[PDB]
């Protein structure tokens, strides 16, 4: 599900699902 | 950054994982 264009909430959702209890950082401007 | 790589172009697991803590 990650091998596609992922924008906005869709990208955040993918990071959430892939990263699990690690969490993640979402830095769109940089 | 992540938007250029995953939004404007096709994402990958390798690239997403680089943003996990």
């Amino acid at each position: 599900f990650v091998n596609q264009h992922l924008c906005g909430s869709h990208l955040v959702e993918a990071l959430y699902l892939v990263c699990g209890e690690r969490g993640f950082f979402y830095t769109p401007k940089a | 950054g992540i938007v250029e790589q995953c939004c404007t172009s096709i994402c990958s697991l390798y690239q997403l994982e680089n943003y996990c803590n």
